């Protein structure tokens, strides 16, 4: 009942980072403190890693196991967006704002950062555990994917949105908003596929799947807290970001058909402010009136 | 968020299922109680204000020295006696953000609306205190609005030129191409939009000094011009805007068009250079009959006939070009070219379309030259003669490069004051003064044509606003009847004022004797067809104003025959981008795009309803995209029959309609006598 | 040396089925004979069936085994074009020209057809034989992929190009030309990835891989000749189609860095008408001599 | 494959472990007995050939009309009496593909080597049969080679300009920038390489009439010039080549350099415009002391002092610039800038390096102007005065834009004939004639400088060929001794010929009286230091020729004081790229890049051994990349001490060495007095 409308929405949202000129951010970037620039680079690098694995591994593997040519076409399109559009856009931002050495250093930093490695290990592990014709392993990977789309990106998204909302780094911010618009529909779509599998189960099996989903969320959440503190303490924003990730965790649960898990909190209003034609030939009768 | 911005955003908040339009008025008050008055520099008296502005190089001494201080004070008092109030927040915001004079530090406001209007009036009158007061009453009643260059820069020492539409002819030589680049840079430095005719330039693969396949075509010239316009960007304030026009029978026409395709490479696409295509009737006939057309190499035609391809009538020359073996040509499909034009306009709104024969069958100055191209806004249509810029230490042959003087009547304010004649004549006088006071020392042909032709463009705006506030649909036959009558009166009084100025000064425009004004042909349709309103509602709208009849037109024709006409061109309807906000008017004669427009300034959102929009006239304020483009074409043709130059005519398309619909609109515009088509804005 | 360049060319060639209006083809379709309509339907179904294998298996399997983030992104983009763009385009052409029952019957026929099946299963067999961390098996699959993209499609493309060059079925011919333009670049790109593997091999292993490629080409070519006669004898075109197959076989070989196998032949003119030094800081005393 | 191609490829097929160099000779025979003699057009006699070439617009009839046909026949007979044979296949191939005159369709050969030499000699002599025979003997012996423009275009109707390089000074104004673009297009149309000094243009973020942060800097002008050179590309035959020179103390120097970075964005990257950097001694001093330097905004300096930043000595005004609050400046690290220069030269071979103080400490015409930039090959170093191109209808102040005519002595052939004096004097006369008959009607400053300066460039080729064929290592002190003596002789006889021309014409170059030639300072090192060879082998090499001593130099100094000098500049050593093939000579005074070079022409490949390469002199033909760049710098400085203009000094680097090695080579070149550095070619 939904794939065709997601297909149409995904293809109509198609974009490339080159559509957005980035040289306009040069001055507001220059004006940020060293702490702010450091957090910003690292935040986008963490996002780049997530999209790299979502494009290389997550979306293609889910596409392989989901039945139906149209469902596969949507998932293939989403996979392309992850690595050919999203992951690449971050390099466009980096290449504009930062010198090569700072770019090299931040990519070295992703490799050695323990929270980023842990979250990649956990998510990719679940993707690679999918067994052919085994719907339960597939469900588990789809939960992981929804948590990546609708929860894990948000510790990263906070900062570009926080600046966009203050009228700073608005070109980079425009790219990020386009990425976020895509991930929101990706999280909903994968969520609907996960619910399909969940709804086939006995009540006993469902109870176990909810346990899996909640245990996984809590494990990812605890790691994300440490990651958030590590990045944001130097810019004074860790508590604010934590509220934001809890907000988005609830959205991820809802995408999976589950009740919200965290209590509602006031999000920084700045971040809230941060949010060819068809051709016919000419007939001889079109020349007369 | 400032208080006025909250009061403006409260418009969208619906009370009793209705938009709170009146809240906008409150916003204006806030915008003046909280911001404008606080940041407005006040002086003990007007003498101190004028001394401070003159001494600090804000104003010019020359135009103020023509009056005694008592006369200037009287003009300012006349401006302030109206007690003018901006009816909407966006009007005051646009004026005080774009046109009000600010200090060098851009934190204080030196000029109010009345101050700017008084200064512009004093500049217009050139020493006549009564004329200055008449101009002040004209502009404070908001009946007439000088263009953005004139309104912003009149009386200011730190200013650009008062003309911002420039049309350049480029001859087929490297010296002429370099001179065109230089003149484009100089005119963009002055703040003007520059349009260049590239039809005389020989196509790609032509001979230079009898060596074959040497010319880069018009695309290399377009790359050079695009770089020149990027470089000259008003001292880093606005993006340099330029236009290039090519005849559709030029062989480069595809490559020309290929400069606007998204798939075009970096060495092909020009980003800051608008493109327009000139389409003679011969191309439309070839497409209509599906006969394959020929795009010609201009230099071969020039060698064979001694004249440029765009300098002769293609209707009588096309068969001779095709049958001439010494004229090189390439086979094309005219219907495929039309479909390519429609597709490109769907993608990017380019190119502008100029129907050459539609322009030239009513052109009054065909003896001087036929109109070969238009301006950056595709509404200036004048005779131009190419210049022969020779080598150094050699005398150049200076031709005529078009530069007309813009100014717009506010149809609502003009007609509610029953002052079509007075407003048209005063606007003509102001445009004549600005044309006479324009002296460009780096564009020889522009200066020569300004001195000789004395061409001005008197436009109109708030047509849709006036019609909607009077319970008339823009597509209704009553709206076209009103446009016919109103613009016939505008043409009548513009011609009368031009003839009166010619009689007073004893001089006409150069080569007037060969014009259709001198021969009386121009007045033919005016001495035989009565343009009085055919509907009782429109006649009641025109109540209190004398509507010129056929006898009045005969008298005007005799007056023009006896005394001549001072202006070669008088009327052209410009888009009127930002001045329509300050005047609280709809832009140009175009229908409104949105009933309420949402804009983002800084990090704040703002809401501008169309002027006079309410629940009663919500239906009459139909959006342009929802309208039938054939009826919009009919209205624009009705207006165009009374406008000597063109009208900036933007097509408003839905995303559903295809390139066939766009081509049908273009062909109906060609059939209905539309001279130019500006843009294809897709919703 | 090449992936970013191919990335650029791929993304700038992006297109969607909706851009070409198909209905105006019915004005020439109605004037074709039964044999012409039959051949066209069968050719179209052949292309559709082969392209589906490439979208579901060929491109995703190669993307899975190739190392390199940028290569995986380009390959993902190509897989997306197969599944989201090409497959929808073929379906659109079919739905325009034939009623539902006729489409189902043609696909039933082509699905059972001996020559179509032989080539489809030969290609799929090589994709299924790729082994993790075995570059030889990957190379063999890449050869199969290049043969599909740059060679096997062309016995099919011939007919739409033949009509397109005559002014018949122009809307569907435009679509086919866009598809073909994508397959050309796909073949060139996968060819470069195969040459990279080939160049890492010993001289004996190279000779062995050359023998594999030529042997595979021979098997496919002999089946193409039979496929060609089976479809094109009824419309009298087989001789010219055979020239077009050999010409495209030579292009496929050149994509794999191999010499042409067949002598040069002219092609039917109607079809032609359709077609960093080490930075070392100055240490002082370098200014004194 | 052609027979001569196979014979030329037979060189690399070793026989008994040795290259088959003699096979090359066979190739030439084949190339003549199978291609050239069959493709040549023969006439009954010389009269029919000359008539056919004159009426068919191949030759200018004016220069041939100065001689009776008997004299032309005698000149051609003198040319053919030498029985000149090309010793290598590539020499004849390069002549008959690049310089021999062909038909309009380029299917046949109209000019032999003797025919081309005779035509060039007749053009040079200007009606003197004996002088024409002297030029014929000079060129057929290959002692002197006119530059590619002169050799290719002399006496041709369809010719371009005979001047190879043009240097333009661009003043800081939009009018001057547009004029510079126009002149660059005009001179690239004429075929010459154009160099523009952008140091006077104000940097990015400067004020254009009191509105600040308005200028695009030198990068916008660079983009404009790049597009101009792309458009004017010799009618699509040879890519338009331009050079931009910027002082290292310009604020835009980084952005300038960023135009050549391989990671530069398209809005900044410039690809057809070479870049050069002018480094005063102050910058090297600051980098040596590791003191942070300051780059300056030219417009602030011009406002404060009334002169341009590059118009005065930075070594004495840098501290005043830094301590002046009214001068705007930015802090830079001079060592980091040097490392950036080295990295850029490693990556792309750019920028050209011009050591301004090294040029101006021996510049003879500092009174006219200091040398502020170089040409596209970084060997022309002459005084230039910027032009004030004003508005239209205003008189322009025409300055001096550098332009000199190139001509190279073949060192091997000159010394073999023991004719340094005669060859130098005849080459000076030919270059004087080329300057006199040069008249450019679209570059006013170039024309005025050609008429006033009368500057010529007399280069030299086959230095390494002569040294290797005489058993002298290019890096050896004996080679530097030979270069010292030979180029002192060349300078002596060039000065003597210039003074003799000044005496015979009664005129010197403009402002000669203030030059060091007039005051006698130029001859100081020549009247106190003896430049005779210090090695017996070099003295034997110079046997049969009178080496000037200090007494001869004193007599020449007295002669110059009495009569003056006709040429402001006489000697400049150009790269001599492709014409060195025809002369069977190594390129310029640079060491050979490779012993045998493999070049692909069409679908074939050819191998050109270095002239005279054999088994006995294989190791004397040491490749440049294998050589110590410090000893090459020593050689170039030894030659430069006798050359008034610069030398196109290409650095030949290995991939293993770092940017620190490149910086060390640059600093040693600056220490040794090297004026300019051309290229950093990495193996
Ligand atoms: N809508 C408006 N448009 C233009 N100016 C306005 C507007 N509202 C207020 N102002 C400015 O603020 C002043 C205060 O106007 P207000 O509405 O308070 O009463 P007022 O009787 O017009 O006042 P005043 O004594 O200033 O004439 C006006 O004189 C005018 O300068
Ligand atoms: N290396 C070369 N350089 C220039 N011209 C050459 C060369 N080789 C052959 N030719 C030309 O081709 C002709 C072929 O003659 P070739 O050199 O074989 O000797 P020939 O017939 O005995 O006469 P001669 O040597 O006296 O000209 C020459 O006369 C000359 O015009
Ligand atoms: C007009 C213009 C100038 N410039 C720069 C380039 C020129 O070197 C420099 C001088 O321009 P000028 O032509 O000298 O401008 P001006 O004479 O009106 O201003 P001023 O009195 O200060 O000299 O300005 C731009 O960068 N962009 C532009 O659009
Ligand atoms: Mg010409
Ligand atoms: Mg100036
Ligand atoms: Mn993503
Ligand atoms: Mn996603
Ligand atoms: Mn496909
Ligand atoms: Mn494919």
């Amino acid at each position: 009942d939904f794939t065709q409308m997601f297909y149409n929405q995904n293809v109509k949202q198609f974009w490339l980072p080159e559509e957005i000129a980035l040289n306009g951010d040069l001055l507001t970037w220059k004006y940020l403190g060293k702490n702010e620039q450091d957090t910003y680079m690292k935040v986008l690098a963490g996002l780049t890693l997530l999209d790299t694995e979502q494009g290389n591994t997550g979306m293609p593997i889910v596409a392989e196991h989901v039945d139906g040519h149209q469902r596969k076409a949507v998932l293939n399109f989403m996979a392309m967006m992850e690595n050919a559009v999203h992951a690449k856009s971050y390099s466009n931002i980096f290449m504009t704002l930062a010198p090569t050495e700072t770019i090299n250093e931040v990519f070295e930093w992703v490799k050695q950062n323990k929270y980023l490695q842990k979250k990649a290990q956990m998510i990719v592990g679940l993707y690679k555990a999918i067994q052919k014709d085994d719907e339960i392993s597939l469900f588990k990977a789809m939960v992981a994917s929804v948590y990546l789309e609708s929860f894990l990106f948000y510790s990263g998204f906070y900062y570009p949105l926080y600046f966009y909302g203050q009228g700073k780094l608005m070109q980079s911010g425009e790219i990020i908003n386009l990425i976020l618009r895509d991930e929101a529909i990706h999280g909903v779509y994968v969520g609907l596929l996960a619910q399909e599998i969940y709804n086939k189960q006995t009540e006993e099996k469902k109870a176990e799947l909810r346990e899996f989903a909640i245990d996984l969320l809590n494990q990812l959440y605890e790691n994300e807290l440490e990651y958030t503190e590590d990045l944001y303490d130097q810019v004074g924003l860790s508590h604010d970001v934590k509220k934001f990730i809890r907000y988005n965790a609830n959205k991820a649960l809802m995408n999976l058909g589950f009740d919200p898990y965290f209590e509602e909190e006031d999000i920084n209003p700045i971040v809230l402010n941060g949010l060819k034609a068809t051709v016919e030939p000419l007939k001889d009768d079109d020349f007369y009136f | 968020v400032p208080k006025w911005i909250q009061l403006n955003n409260e418009i969208m908040i619906q009370k009793d299922g209705k938009f709170q339009f009146d809240k906008d008025k409150e916003a204006v008050h806030s915008y003046f109680v909280d911001y404008i008055n606080q940041n407005t520099v006040f002086f003990h008296n007007l003498k101190e204000k004028l001394d401070y502005l003159v001494e600090n190089q804000y104003y010019e001494e020359e135009f103020l020295s023509l009056y005694s201080f008592e006369d200037i004070k009287e003009v300012f008092k006349t401006a302030y006696a109206k007690k003018f109030r901006f009816p909407s927040f966006m009007s005051a915001f646009k004026f005080y953000n774009d046109y009000a004079l600010k200090t060098n530090d851009k934190k204080k406001i030196l000029e109010r609306y009345e101050d700017r209007i008084s200064i512009v009036a004093l500049f217009f009158a050139n020493g006549d205190t009564e004329k200055a007061k008449e101009y002040v009453n004209l502009m404070i009643n908001q009946e007439y609005q000088p263009s953005t260059p004139t309104f912003l820069n009149a009386g200011r020492k730190r200013r650009g030129e008062l003309v911002s539409c420039f049309l350049l002819e480029v001859n087929d030589s490297l010296n002429d191409i370099s001179r065109a680049i230089d003149i484009s840079m100089q005119l963009s430095k002055l703040g003007g939009g520059v349009s260049l005719n590239l039809s005389k330039l020989r196509a790609k693969g032509e001979a230079i000094k009898d060596v074959e396949n040497a010319t880069k075509g018009v695309v290399g010239v377009m790359k050079l011009l695009d770089n020149a316009f990027r470089y000259a960007d008003q001292m880093g304030q606005r993006q340099g805007s330029g236009a290039a026009y090519l005849n559709i029978f030029h062989r480069d026409i595809n490559d020309f068009l290929d400069t606007k395709k998204i798939s075009a490479d970096e060495d092909v696409r020009v980003k800051t250079l608008s493109i327009g295509v000139v389409i003679p009737d011969k191309f439309v006939e070839l497409a209509r009959e599906d006969k394959a057309a020929y795009v010609f190499y201009p230099h071969t035609i020039y060698k064979e006939y001694g004249q440029h391809m765009d300098e002769m009538d293609m209707n009588e020359m096309y068969d001779k070009f095709v049958d001439n073996p010494r004229v090189k040509k390439e086979k094309i499909n005219p219907r495929k070219l039309l479909e390519k034009l429609a597709m490109l306009r769907s993608e990017s709104g380019y190119p502008y379309i100029m129907f050459q024969d539609n322009v030239n069958k009513v052109h009054a100055n065909n003896h001087i030259s036929k109109v070969k191209f238009s301006n950056l806004c595709s509404e200036v249509l004048q005779a131009s003669q190419v210049s022969s810029y020779t080598d150094y230490d050699e005398e150049d042959e200076i031709g005529l490069d078009i530069s007309c003087n813009l100014g717009s009547l506010n149809i609502l304010n003009v007609m509610e004051h029953k002052s079509i004649e007075k407003t048209v004549k005063l606007a003509t006088d102001s445009l004549t003064h600005v044309s006479e006071t324009t002296d460009i020392r780096n564009a020889p042909a522009v200066r020569r044509a300004n001195k000789a032709m004395k061409s001005i463009g008197l436009g109109a705006m708030n047509l849709h606003g006036y019609l909607a506030q009077n319970g008339i649909a823009y597509e209704s036959p009553e709206a076209r009847d009103f446009a016919n009558t109103f613009f016939m009166m505008v043409n009548f009084y513009s011609i009368q004022r031009s003839a009166e100025i010619a009689k007073e000064k004893g001089e006409t425009f150069d080569q007037y004797e060969g014009s259709t004004y001198a021969t009386g042909e121009y007045f033919d349709k005016y001495v035989s067809t009565d343009f009085s309103p055919k509907y009782e509602k429109i006649a009641n709208l025109f109540e209190g104003m004398h509507i010129p009849t056929t006898e009045d037109w005969k008298k005007l024709k005799a007056f023009v025959a006896e005394h001549g006409m001072y202006h070669s061109y008088r009327l052209c309807i410009a888009p009127t981008g930002s001045i329509s906000y300050v005047q609280s008017s709809t832009a140009s004669v175009m229908p409104i795009m949105e009933r309420i427009e949402e804009r983002t300034y800084g990090n704040s959102k703002t809401y501008y309803p169309m002027p006079g929009l309410a629940s009663n006239n919500w239906f009459f304020y139909k959006e342009a995209y929802d309208m039938d483009m054939f009826k919009v074409v009919d209205m624009i043709a009705t207006i165009q029959q009374h406008i000597d130059q063109g009208i900036s005519f933007t097509l408003f398309l839905k995303d559903t309609m295809t390139t066939r619909d766009l081509n049908r609109i273009d062909l109906y515009a060609h059939h209905r006598g539309i001279k130019t088509i500006y843009y294809a804005r897709t919703k």
